[PDB]
């Protein structure tokens, strides 16, 4: 079965299914888990950086795509940057041409876009990365999740990644919670910390290990790394 | 999209053959039988017209074609190939040498050409072998008459009298026991009708019967006066009943 | 513009002077004419300050890769050719540059390549480039010995162009000195033409002509 | 235009060309030694627009190299000119044609007699005892005209065109600072270093 | 995708040899034996006509002997149309070198050339060989008479007498038993005859199954010519060389 | 500025009975600065003869194409080129640069080996035929060789006496251009034989 | 047969993983990152005693700040360090001043994934990923000291200390215990030389091992065989001393 | 258009094209290079599998790709070709840019970089070939040797075999070659480099060539005679014993 229509991406299974994008799909799940959660006035990206050895630094999860957008990443590194990078042209597009900031919607529809590309045709291969889009535009803060069959959703949270089923029920459950805190950052950022540490197992996240990242009302997308996230531990 | 199949699907295998190749020559042996004989004022070439239905209008295919007006051609195998390397021939006798030295090739060289297009077919990245083998007759200045026969390798050859397709074993036979050099082109169309019937099953007529020779010029075939070295075709495709005419003197 | 250099006994002497106009206008009495590839290597401007600039300025990025690959100092052969390359690809498209590329190395010793925008490419032992060429050519072809002294040949050529910016209405401004050794090339000052012309009259009693 | 005179006498081919490059109003260069060796036994004067001219002689010069490398065989004269004529004709209707006109002077081993070819920017090519390019063939054809014997001696060309850049120097307006002479034959090229007064 | 069609002609085996290449060789073993014979005053070019027929025919045709230059000629075993596309892009690279330099081609120039063209269907592509030998026989004036030899491999080597087709190892040992080096056209013609005469899968030897080339130096002239013979010339030459 | 004016040159064909006869000058020059007494302006490929006068670099360029074509052609077709098939190849080579065209004008001259027929054919510089059964100029003095030729020719003559008259036409033509002369040479061509003639003339 | 960019079961690129076999077969290469500079050494490895030693580079400078040791199948490292060489001296000429480490770095690895044979992504032609891996070691005013690990997968990781080649995972354990945030150079060189001495098959001398460094002041600089064997003869030393 | 990835990577970590070029290479002919202490001399053994060839046009093993340096390999002939041919281009464009003449590593690190390149290159396969490049740099008068294989891998050696029973003769220079003191003469050079080879070329004086190299372009091959002359002092060392 499978062996003889997992070969390539252009070959449909006898069920209909796609294995090379559900391999893909795999590539995820062996990522180090992130969480991403909004209320009104902002979104929070909240990601477990994974390290090599103790002797190695912990790899950045988080990129920012413009002052109002930015996302998190979960699987193949290179492949969010080229997907990271594609966003940041088509920010800067709509800025230069129409002097309009991108909505996180359409944003959402360009990323979907690119990676369907890649699931139709011969020779290439499907993205092996998931990512989690924050961002503040002229219909308030956004969260999308980024799948790398094309899939892309809006949510108030979610979580990609190794256990990332943890974060995900402790956040359907605080659901009406953290939606609410409007206002107020930190609130959110904790709420997000916590979400995050529901799919914690090997260790408890450090100082080095820590990665925050936030975007809102009259906050531009920023990243906390380090002594910047000693606050939240 | 884009045609991705740039390798070669002709290769040598272990023995040294060239499968498709040979699978194209083996298309060519199930094909209606044609032949081709050499007289020493003309080329006469005849196959038979094999209607796959009678409701089918048997002349509106014609399996015996003009590419100039002193060389034809006719085949045994598969009939869309040929009627595309007959469109191919016709264009390459004008690109490759009309519109060049302002006159129609030699038979051998229009010849060539057919053979260059076959042989590429054999090489080139992918497509498959023509299935196809042809019989090429025709007349110029400097080389008289001469009948030609071009395979799917792209191989071809000079024959006095030949026979390709189902029964061409038996009718080579037979033609080797009735050729001369001193056949006329009457006695050649004979030796063609005579041997064309042993491997016709059913009806044996003009209307069953496709038959052309390359002969003396047709004046009335050129369709104007007034140039003295413009003298008419050499090739012609007989009628049916100048077909049956012949039958009856059978 | 007035810019020279010219080989003797102690390596090379670069000097040219500082002005830059646009018709009558003196756009600037600061400019730099000398482009300092590398450590080792000097080009002078001449003609189009953006052409030269640029193009002498990618010239040390490419002799940096040279080294970098060949793990050896380039031949000043080998670098103005690269220059004049580059420059013959351009031939008609409308490049404008009268330049010098000058270094000393330990396989040539002093070296100096005049290279154009025509696609020239020229070595010699003196070469004066700009609108006061002529001027800096007279001082320099009768005081000009081999083996002059590395105190007198800076003179000579700080001299030269002192000459040439006060006959030349395009040149001017100050001078700019260098000296080439095969160790590297060593800065020799700014002289300011408006002072360094006086000065040189007392002491040297030239410019009679003028009233001081 | 610059000077580039070549003569073909017994057993040698002898090229004179001026020495001077002249940009604008300055005299920049007065040893200018305007040729290249093609091979051990064919040498390459030329003359015309400012950059062309070293780079297509450098250009012809890089290819016949690598020729004699790969074939290990020295190009006949005839061969290296034939060469040389086609890279001008194609140059000629390309977009910037290599404005140069050459002289080429060998000694052919195999037949054991001295050539030289006039070739112009257009590549016309043409085989002669004596030739010239631009205005230099206007003052001295007329002497060589009537001084050639095809039995000359290296000695007697180099006297011949003494007396050529003489009636230069007296009648062309411009100063072309003397001539570099070269002999080609069959022991190769040398440099008459002393023409300065001979 | 395409990938799995694609035979991959351009291949090493894990013994280091070149697939199609050694298939084109076993191809080519099956072809018609040619011979080529350098002597002192010359060179001879013989071929053994493979499948004929009695309608076959002879005067119109030529399948193993090609003229490439008026000093160059060639021999071939193999695909007949394959030889053909080579032997029009040779006679091409030929004029080039005519019309560059004025002078006619060195023969190992374009034998290399030719080679160097074969060689590459061997390293990219994508595409089958060419089942197609050769050999060559030329002259130019630096090395005079000379004898290659080229196969698919894009390799060619020089001889003083070879053989390329079937039955090549009887040929060869044939060869080395009777060739000497101050032979004469002459001899050499009958050398080549009593050859292929000797290797023939068929009961005998007649005109109608054999091409014959000679480039000699006509003593009366200084140039060299090359002479094609005709179905008369063979016929003759079989009967005095005691073959009948 | 004129192509066609820079290194002049003069070629002339006539047909005479069962032969067929092609003259030329020598000269080529810069304009006014005469550069070569030796250049010669008639080619021959088998038995079939092409003289081409103007821009010197072209008349080169084209016979070597020519004799290129011509060598493929015997190679292929297995018999030498014919003047009325050649006089094709000629005009549809010049007419294949149209728009960049070489600045010549060509003259073919031969007799068909198989019918014995004597044939001359002048083209202009991008492949217009014209197939004069008497004469056929070309160069710097076409309008000298039309005035010549127009007088002193007439129909049917021996080889002997045609070339007198292809000679007389091509000397007085060349003497009334200034950059014509220099030298010429006839050729008379039979079917059998071709001799070549070089003539005596001015030499200012 | 099967896609060059094809994913395994487990969501791995199997001619990426293929790649990293390779690269455990290649030459031990070490890099120790202290705040008085990085130091890089390597296993030369020849292959027999004929072949000169000092001919092999592998450990080469891509700018005087900015230096990298390789490891695998040394050959496919030639076109990155030329890709290396010419981001740096690039950045230069375009901005007036030094590529960042980590910049340079992140260019060498977007070569990486760079293969196919039709990628639907931009124009990656190159038939199959790198087998080499590489060390790159340099300093920077708003990082310093740097230490990178680039593989043909095209991530790259920060490391204090890093082991790469046959024996990595020996050598990185000893790293692991050796390693702490107030080394000197001197100490990261003998600790170099020592880890290399355990895990290579040879006794280690000044002719089968190079080392070399990058500081601030001086830029990289590869220590000649003299002042190696130095270092040797004061790690035996200090070895004996307990 | 053909692009097909037909070097790449197993699951052990191997590049089987590469691989099975270097078998290629193994069943070549032999080829050995020396370098004395002023010059570098190479020798070929010349194959058997038949013999009644012409000598004087048949291609040589030794191909000059400068007047300063040369190069000899092991593998499919028709491959070596294209590379020396690269060579020599690379060789005249450096002249032409760098007004001097390509050092023997330059030369080296080109042919070197060409064969990797088709190691990673689609629709192509790597050069069964593997080189041996000698000559003297531009105005040096040390030697140099260097050595080359499919991989695109290079280094320098004292010494160096490759092809068919280059296992045995390279034990043999193992044992035979002391870099404290090289050949110091042109003429012990070729001495060792012949014997080396007599190790698995079995009695051939015609197949054996050998070429000396020395510095300013200074090359020439020796003939039947001048090596046979070794062979027989050779041979005598032997039986003196
Ligand atoms: C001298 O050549 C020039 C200078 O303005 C530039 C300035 C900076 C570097 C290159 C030299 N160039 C000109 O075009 C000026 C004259 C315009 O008439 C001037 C001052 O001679």
């Amino acid at each position: 079965f499978r062996n003889n229509y997992d070969g390539d991406t252009v070959t449909f299974s006898p069920t209909g299914r796609l294995f090379q994008v559900e391999y893909a799909l795999e590539a995820i799940k062996q990522g180090s888990v992130t969480v991403g959660l909004r209320s009104n006035t902002h979104a929070v990206l909240v990601a477990l950086k994974r390290n090599a050895d103790e002797l190695s630094s912990y790899q950045k999860k988080i990129i920012k795509c413009d002052e109002h957008m930015g996302l998190s990443l979960a699987g193949l590194a290179p492949d969010a940057r080229v997907l990271s990078n594609y966003l940041r042209q088509q920010c800067n597009y709509s800025s230069l041409v129409f002097n309009r900031k991108l909505a996180v919607e359409r944003a959402g529809h360009l990323l979907c876009d690119k990676a369907q590309k890649n699931t139709q045709s011969y020779g290439g291969r499907p993205y092996g990365v998931g990512l989690l889009i924050i961002g503040y535009d002229k219909s308030g803060a956004h969260l999308l999740e980024f799948q790398p069959s094309g899939n892309v959703t809006e949510l108030y949270g979610t979580a990609i990644g190794a256990r990332s089923q943890g974060a995900k029920t402790y956040l359907e459950r605080t659901l009406d919670t953290f939606i609410k805190i409007d206002g107020n950052p930190d609130e959110l950022i904790k709420a997000g910390v916590e979400a995050i540490s529901q799919s914690l197992r090997d260790e408890s996240l450090t100082v080095d290990n820590l990665s925050i990242a936030i975007v809102g009302k009259d906050t531009p997308f920023t990243i906390y790394d380090g002594e910047a996230v000693a606050k939240y531990i | 999209m884009t045609d991705r199949y740039s390798f070669s699907l002709t290769t040598f295998s272990p023995s040294g053959k060239l499968g498709q190749i040979d699978y194209a020559l083996t298309a060519v042996k199930q094909g209606v039988t044609s032949l081709g004989i050499k007289a020493t004022n003309g080329v006469v070439i005849a196959t038979e017209k094999k209607s796959s239905s009678p409701l089918a209008m048997s002349e509106t295919l014609s399996k015996v074609s003009l590419l100039t007006p002193d060389i034809g051609a006719v085949y045994s195998g598969m009939g869309p190939d040929y009627r595309v390397l007959v469109d191919k021939s016709r264009k390459v006798a004008h690109t490759s040498y009309k519109r060049i030295y302002g006159e129609y090739p030699p038979t051998k060289l229009l010849v060539s050409e057919v053979a260059k297009i076959m042989q590429e077919a054999t090489q080139s990245g992918g497509v498959r072998p023509f299935g196809v083998s042809l019989l090429i007759a025709g007349h110029d200045e400097f080389n008289g008459f001469s009948l030609y026969q071009v395979d799917p390798s792209g191989s071809y050859f000079p024959w006095k009298a030949t026979a390709i397709g189902k029964g061409s074993v038996a009718a080579k036979t037979f033609l080797e026991k009735r050729w001369n050099d001193e056949l006329e082109l009457e006695d050649a169309i004979h030796i063609a009708l005579l041997t064309l019937k042993e491997s016709v099953e059913g009806e044996f007529n003009g209307d069953t019967i496709e038959l052309a020779i390359i002969g003396d010029e047709n004046p009335d075939l050129l369709g104007y006066t007034g140039i003295p070295t413009d003298k008419g075709p050499r090739f012609r495709k007989l009628t049916s009943q100048e077909i049956n005419d012949r039958l009856e003197a059978l | 513009t007035t810019t020279l250099a010219f080989r003797f006994q102690g390596g090379i002497i670069v000097a040219v002077d500082s002005r830059a106009t646009a018709g009558n206008w003196v756009a600037s009495q600061t400019v730099k004419k000398v482009i300092e590839i590398n450590p080792f290597l000097l080009g002078t401007m001449a003609g189009g300050a953006a052409d030269c600039q640029f193009w002498e300025t990618w010239l040390g990025s490419q002799c940096r890769l040279h080294e970098l690959r060949e793990k050896e100092r380039i031949s000043v052969a080998a670098a103005s050719k690269i220059l004049s390359n580059l420059v013959y690809q351009y031939k008609g498209a409308g490049l404008s540059m009268g330049t010098m590329i000058c270094g000393y190395t330990r396989k040539e010793g002093p070296t100096i390549y005049y290279v154009d925008s025509d696609g020239t490419r020229l070595k010699g032992d003196i070469f004066c480039v700009g609108s006061g060429q002529t001027f800096a050519y007279g001082v320099l072809d009768s005081n000009y010995k081999w083996d002059l002294s590395v105190e007198d040949a800076l003179y000579l050529g700080k001299r030269s162009i002192l000459a040439a910016a006060h006959r030349d209405a395009y040149s001017g401004g100050s001078v700019n000195l260098y000296h080439v050794t095969e160790d590297g090339w060593i800065y020799h000052g700014n002289h300011d033409v408006g002072e360094l012309f006086w000065k040189v009259k007392e002491e040297e009693g030239s410019f009679n002509n003028v009233i001081g | 235009m610059d000077i580039i005179l070549g003569i073909r006498v017994q057993d040698s081919v002898i090229l004179a060309s001026s020495k001077a490059v002249t940009r604008g109003i300055s005299v920049l260069k007065d040893s200018d030694d305007k040729t290249r060796q093609l091979s051990p036994h064919t040498l390459m004067s030329f003359a015309g627009e400012a950059g062309d001219t070293v780079q297509f002689a450098e250009y012809i010069q890089a290819n016949i190299q690598l020729y004699s490398i790969r074939e290990d065989y020295e190009l006949s004269p005839q061969a290296v000119s034939s060469f040389v004529r086609q890279e001008l004709a194609k140059s000629i209707r390309s977009r910037r044609p290599y404005q140069v006109n050459v002289l080429i002077g060998g000694y052919d081993k195999k037949k054991n007699k001295p050539e030289l070819y006039q070739i112009d920017y257009l590549g016309t090519k043409v085989e002669l005892p004596y030739g010239a390019h631009g205005y230099s063939g206007f003052y001295t054809f007329s002497l060589l005209d009537h001084h050639y014997r095809p039995d000359m001696t290296t000695e007697e060309g180099l006297d011949l065109l003494k007396l050529c850049v003489q009636e230069l120097e007296k009648r062309m307006p411009m100063d072309f600072k003397g001539v570099i002479v070269k002999i080609v034959d069959k022991d190769g090229i040398r440099q008459v270093d002393d023409f300065q007064a001979q | 995708g395409s990938r799995r069609y694609d035979s991959r002609t351009t291949i090493f085996s894990p013994e280091g040899r070149l697939y199609q290449v050694e298939y084109a060789l076993e191809s080519i073993s099956h072809a018609g034996t040619a011979i080529g014979i350098m002597a002192s005053d010359g060179i001879v070019l013989a071929a053994e006509r493979k499948v004929t027929s009695t309608l076959l025919e002879q005067d119109t045709s030529t399948e193993k002997l090609y003229k490439l230059n008026d000093k160059i000629a060639v021999a071939v075993a193999g695909l007949t149309a394959d030889a053909e596309i080579l032997i029009n892009t040779a006679r091409i690279h030929a004029q080039n070198y005519l019309k560059t330099y004025n002078e006619d081609i060195p023969v190992e120039i374009l034998v290399r050339r030719l080679s160097d063209i074969k060689q590459g269907y061997t390293q990219h592509g994508g595409l089958r060989p060419f089942g197609v030998s050769f050999i060559y026989a030329g002259y130019d004036d630096r090395y005079g008479y000379q004898l290659y030899t080229s196969n698919p491999s894009g390799n060619y080597t020089g001889w003083k007498a070879i053989s390329v087709g079937a039955n090549t190892s009887a040929a060869q040992t044939l060869l080395q038993m009777d060739y000497k080096d101050d032979m004469k056209v002459d001899d050499a013609i009958e050398l080549a005859l009593k050859t292929l005469s000797k290797t023939t899968d068929s009961s005998a030897l007649t005109y109608d199954r054999l091409e014959f080339a000679t480039i000699r130096k006509g003593a009366n002239d200084g140039e060299v010519y090359q002479k094609i013979f005709k179905p008369q010339e063979i016929k003759d030459i079989l009967v005095k060389t005691g073959i009948t | 500025s004129d192509p066609s004016s820079i290194n002049g040159g003069i070629v002339v064909a006539m047909t005479g009975k069962d032969c067929v006869a092609i003259a030329c000058d020598l000269r080529l020059g810069s304009q006014s600065l005469g550069v070569s007494n030796k250049f010669e302006k008639i080619f021959h490929y088998g038995h079939v003869f092409l003289g081409i006068t103007g821009l010197a670099t072209d008349v080169t360029t084209l016979n070597e194409m020519f004799r290129y074509k011509t060598n493929l052609y015997k190679l292929k077709e297995e018999r030498a080129i014919e003047p009325e098939t050649f006089t094709q190849l000629v005009s549809s080579s010049l007419y294949e640069r149209r728009f960049g065209p070489y600045f010549v004008g060509p003259v073919v001259a031969g007799i068909n080996s198989k019918s014995g027929k004597p044939f001359i054919a002048g083209f202009d510089l991008i492949g217009c035929i014209d197939e004069a059964k008497d004469f056929i100029v070309s160069g710097t003095a076409s309008d000298q060789l039309f005035g010549m030729c127009e007088s002193l020719y007439e129909p049917n003559l021996e080889p002997e006496d045609l070339f007198e008259t292809i000679s007389q036409a091509l000397l007085n033509a060349a003497d009334r251009d200034a950059l014509s002369g220099w030298g010429a040479v006839v050729y008379i061509i039979k079917k059998d034989e071709v001799v070549k003639r070089y003539l005596k003339m001015r030499q200012d | 047969d099967r896609g060059v960019s094809t994913f395994s079961p487990e969501g791995r690129l199997f001619q990426v993983e293929y790649s990293l076999e390779a690269i455990k077969l290649g030459s031990t290469a070490i890099g120790i990152a202290t705040k008085e500079g990085v130091v890089l050494g390597v296993e030369k490895r020849a292959t027999s005693p004929l072949l000169e030693s000092d001919s092999i580079e592998k450990i080469v400078e891509i700018d005087r700040h900015i230096g990298c040791a390789m490891s695998g199948l040394t050959a496919d490292a030639r076109s990155m360090i030329e890709h290396a060489r010419t981001a740096a001296v690039t950045h230069n000429l375009y901005y007036d001043e030094d590529i960042n480490v980590e910049s340079l770095t992140q260019s060498v690895c977007d070569l990486a994934l760079r293969f196919g044979e039709g990628a639907s992504g931009e124009e990656r032609l190159m038939s199959r990923p790198f087998g080499v891996a590489l060390l790159i070691a340099g300093h920077d005013a708003d990082d310093g000291y740097q230490l990178f690990h680039a593989e043909p997968s095209g991530t790259f990781y920060r490391y204090n200390a890093k082991a790469i080649g046959s024996g990595s995972e020996g050598a990185q354990a000893e790293l692991l215990n050796e390693w702490h945030s107030s080394l000197t150079l001197k100490e990261a060189e003998l600790l170099v030389l020592k880890i290399l001495k355990q895990v290579m098959e040879e006794k280690l001398d000044e002719n089968n091992a190079q080392l070399s460094c990058i500081t601030k002041q001086d830029g990289f600089k590869i220590y000649d065989n003299e002042k190696t064997a130095e270092l040797i003869k004061e790690l035996k030393e200090k070895e004996a001393a307990e | 258009g053909y692009d097909r990835a037909l070097s790449i990577f197993s699951p052990d970590g191997h590049i089987f094209q590469v691989e099975y070029a270097l078998e290629a290479v193994k069943r070549g002919t032999c080829a050995v290079g020396v370098k004395g202490k002023n010059c570098v001399v190479l020798g070929c053994e010349r194959r058997s599998t038949l013999k009644l060839q012409d000598t004087r046009i048949t291609p040589s093993k030794v191909s000059k790709i400068d007047s300063h340096v040369v190069l000899s390999f092991s593998g499919l002939n028709a491959d070596s070709r294209i590379l020396i041919e690269k060579a020599r281009v690379e060789a005249q464009s450096h002249r032409l840019t760098l007004e001097d003449p390509v050092t023997v590593e330059y030369l080296t690190r080109y042919v070197a970089g060409v064969q990797q390149r088709y190691t990673q290159s689609g629709g192509v396969r790597p050069f069964g070939v593997s080189t041996l490049i000698a000559g003297f740099d531009p105005r040096d008068d040390e030697p140099k040797l260097y050595q080359t294989e499919p991989s695109g891998i290079y280094s320098s050696w004292s010494a160096q075999t490759i092809g068919r029973n280059s296992k045995t003769v390279r034990e043999f220079l193992e044992k035979n070659y002391d870099r404290k003191e090289p050949p110091a003469t042109v003429e012990e050079c070729v001495k060792l480099t012949v014997r080396s080879l007599l190790e698995v070329v079995q009695t051939g004086a015609k197949n054996i060539e050998i070429t000396v190299v020395k510095p300013d372009s200074d090359i020439v091959a020796l003939s039947s005679e001048e090596i046979n002359q070794y062979v027989t002092q050779i041979e005598q060392e032997k039986q003196e014993q």
